[PDB]
């Protein structure tokens, strides 16, 4: 029973690293996530035990609707149809529910009706380096290290409905593949206060007891 | 310091309406801003941790924005329970500093 | 015994050699090794009773040591290995214990939650930074949060152990020598904006002596860099 | 060094080419050509260096304090020696500057 | 054509080389190469009617130039060859003559009969100093006697050509090349104190053109210092 502590069997699984809820018409109602792994703290410290991975990626999206309470009069509206638009590191971004930035032929999404099975799509190792860096010691603001860039996601309908208000959630999951790590590093000891940095509150070494024997 | 500044500290709305409370602050603080919620009885809890993310637990209704320095905090659809007190902390330099309050009442 | 490399020459007598690898070579790169290859030995520290620790970022200590301080400032990339000398000298009466890491990438943590550590507080020129066995307030903007038993990063210090390492024993050892490659994900990165080791010496065991006895013991540490090369015309 | 068995120390041995100044620091010192002497180890030290008739520097610096035990005097000395490492080439006798007399001796 | 060396390029197209020798290599000297050997390119003077000439003192005019100025200050002794290019450009409706000698051991003479000239009249520091048509008066006290009808040292100004010369004609010839040995009496002398070479450009019949053409013709001289090494450690 010595296999299920292998690379592979550690750290190629699944997590809910994001949920978000946008709706129709309030023409403020689109997602965003820019893509990291530094957003949860049970994955954060399992890809903190190396220093450079090197991994590619497996994104699967659950999507569900709900029916806001809309004025009267009979609301039949017909299935839905979503679009999970995936911008690459150097590329448009989208500041309206209407924007050019969605019709770009270098942005590639993903079109869905509600209904099916969920829509997954996969992202190969993109970065300038051999390897990804989960820790910096250097200047770019200290510790950003901008050559680790995997995207930007959005999400937002693309069904005009005016009889009925509609919002939808998504829920975004995670999963590596390939996983090559490198140069081992301790676990981490005092809980994780910002995203960016490794910033932390001194802690003690251990729980304490009351005589040494 | 941070003086946060709210100059309302009082609104009045019925019921179903949307309100809007605004909390100012001295500098920029850069998006590091929370609004907490305290009941008439004394009890306070946390509502948005960010500009405009909400708390596990909190209905829909809350909503945030704003950036730099001016900031906001929406209420679409006034219920009963949302008759409370509301302040705005910043979380940017040492030490935190909180606004005044923001007591809400019906119209007529 | 009495190793000399250009015009420098140091007297030894076991080495740790980094993750079971030697330093080696890979537009076109030239490589300069009479300007390098020599024996910089920085200032004595001293350790006293009521000692913490000392940590040194590692291109950053030579940056103004003559010659390969020269080529930092004028070629844009380069990569380079090191040769770490540690030895501390007392006599027979003192006692106490040392470890000495090399810790690839130790990104440190500010005293405040929201900044980020400023450039003179990570890294003295040839000059040790030193931890404390207390807490850095909040209320101090930009400096970095030295409690020793966090060793800085956040994470136990009983743990630093799987880097690579030696432990210094006043009653049965006296030096140390650690023998580091290049770790890095790209193949050449620049010196100014990126510190890629860093050499820590934290005292588990605190000195003692009796009285009559010398009240200091100094420490010695001596680097040489090995296989480098630059990107330049 | 002519110390004592207990105590522990190093040194510097700079040397200053000639035509290059005499380091006024420890740290310029080791920038040139240098040996470090320590004395825990080994008792003696030899540096072979050409002399011709500025002319060089054989200065000396501490690179850490004497660190000795209890009971130990910590006040050492140093002897130093000189030789001739390969052969010279010594040509056109003279005499020397060192002996004259005033009148003959009787 | 298109000659290279390090980082410098120049073009050419016969060349006369020293006494029939070609520069060659010899405690322990050292050697270095990528350093000295590149084209150090003076800055041009300016060939009018009422001209006279110009000289440069060799190992001197490199004194400021770059890296060779560095070893000159650095180590105490040195031996070099040379290897020198001179080119004026002007058109076919210009016409002129150039002498180009390159004189061993140039002593020259003060004005003053009793005092020797001072030093920054000899050489200036990679500038040209030039002759004149008239003599220099006692009256002045260092000064170095610069009529161009004794070339500075005594001797007759048409027996220049029997040092390594070469004669520059704009009717038929627009370059000269010369290749010097090192010619001392020591292997090795310290490079402060001697200037063992001196190159002179005199106009033997000056320049004339009609009205229209450019009243000047700009004269370009190259130096490459070849086979060169130090003596130290």
């Amino acid at each position: 029973s010595r296999s299920e502590s292998s690379i592979e069997n550690f750290l190629c699984r699944s997590a809910c690293v994001y949920y978000a809820t946008y709706t129709n018409n309030s023409k403020k109602g689109f997602a965003e996530w820019v893509i990291n792994t530094r957003q949860v703290a049970q994955l954060r410290r399992k890809l903190e035990l190396f220093t450079y991975l090197r991994f590619d990626l497996e994104l699967t999206f659950v999507i569900t609707s709900a029916q806001q309470p809309s004025t009267a009069s009979s609301v039949d509206a017909p299935v839905q149809t979503h679009q999970i638009m995936y911008v690459p590191p150097g590329g448009p971004v989208p500041t309206k529910v209407k924007d050019y930035a969605w019709q770009t032929s270098t942005n590639p999404s993903v079109f869905w009706t509600e209904g099916n099975a969920p829509p997954r799509m996969s992202i190969p190792f993109i970065s300038i380096g051999n390897a990804y860096s989960c820790f910096y010691d250097g200047w770019t603001v200290y510790g950003i290290n901008t050559l680790n860039n995997m995207g930007t996601l959005y999400m937002r309908h693309v069904n005009e409905a005016g009889q009925g208000p509609i919002k939808s959630t998504v829920r975004i999951y995670f999963k590596p593949k390939h996983v090559k790590a490198w140069v081992p590093r301790p676990p981490r000891l005092c809980q994780y206060e910002k995203q960016k940095n490794v910033n932390f509150s001194p802690i003690g070494v251990t729980t304490s007891r009351t005589d040494i024997i | 310091d941070i003086q946060m500044t709210q100059t309302k500290s009082s609104l009045s709305a019925s019921l179903g309406d949307r309100v809007t409370i605004s909390c100012r602050a001295s500098q920029d603080i850069s998006n590091y801003l929370n609004w907490y919620q305290q009941k008439p009885d004394g009890s306070v809890k946390l509502l948005i941790y960010y500009t405009s993310t909400l708390h596990s637990g909190v209905p829909s209704r809350f909503s945030g924005s704003g950036s730099g320095t001016d900031y906001s905090l929406t209420i679409n659809s006034l219920e009963q329970e949302d008759i409370a007190t509301y302040f705005c902390q910043q979380g940017n330099t040492f030490p935190f500093t909180f606004g005044g309050g923001t007591k809400l009442e019906i119209r007529r | 015994r009495s190793i000399t490399l250009g015009n420098s020459t140091i007297t030894t007598q076991n080495v740790v050699v980094g993750y079971g690898v030697w330093p080696e070579y890979l537009d076109q790169p030239t490589q300069p090794d009479v300007a390098t290859c020599r024996f910089y030995t920085l200032e004595s520290v001293q350790w006293m009773k009521n000692s913490a620790g000392w940590w040194w970022k590692l291109p950053d200590a030579l940056s103004q040591m003559g010659l390969f301080g020269q080529n930092m400032q004028y070629h844009y990339l380069g990569r380079t290995g090191y040769t770490i000398h540690v030895q501390c000298n007392a006599s027979k009466f003192h006692q106490g214990c040392l470890l000495v890491v090399c810790v690839p990438e130790a990104e440190m943590g500010c005293s405040n939650l929201n900044n980020t550590p400023e450039f003179s507080e990570l890294s003295g020129g040839d000059s040790a930074r030193m931890f404390t066995d207390t807490q850095v307030g909040e209320s101090n903007a930009k400096k970095v949060q030295t409690a020793v038993w966090n060793a800085g990063m956040g994470v136990g210090v009983g743990n630093l152990t799987i880097f690579p390492h030696q432990w210094i024993n006043l009653r049965t050892n006296n030096s140390a020598t650690l023998v580091m490659p290049y770790i890095n994900s790209v193949p050449m990165d620049n010196m100014f904006r990126h510190n890629n080791l860093t050499l820590m010496i934290i005292p588990f065991v605190p000195l003692n002596y009796s009285e009559g006895s010398s009240p200091y013991v100094p420490i010695t540490v001596t680097i040489a860099p090995m296989c480098a090369e630059y990107n330049g015309l | 060094f002519c110390g004592s068995a207990m105590a522990t120390g190093k040194f510097l041995l700079a040397y200053s080419p000639p035509g290059a100044g005499v380091p006024k620091n420890r740290k310029d010192a080791m920038l040139g050509t240098h040996v470090i002497w320590d004395v825990g180890l080994q008792s003696s030290c030899v540096l072979c260096v050409p002399w011709i008739s500025a002319a060089g520097y054989v200065t000396c610096w501490y690179q850490t304090n004497i660190v000795v035990p209890a009971d130990v005097q910590s006040s050492c000395d140093i002897l130093c020696f000189v030789s001739a490492c390969n052969d010279f080439s010594v040509r056109m006798l003279k005499d020397t500057p060192f002996i004259r007399q005033d009148t003959f001796y009787q």
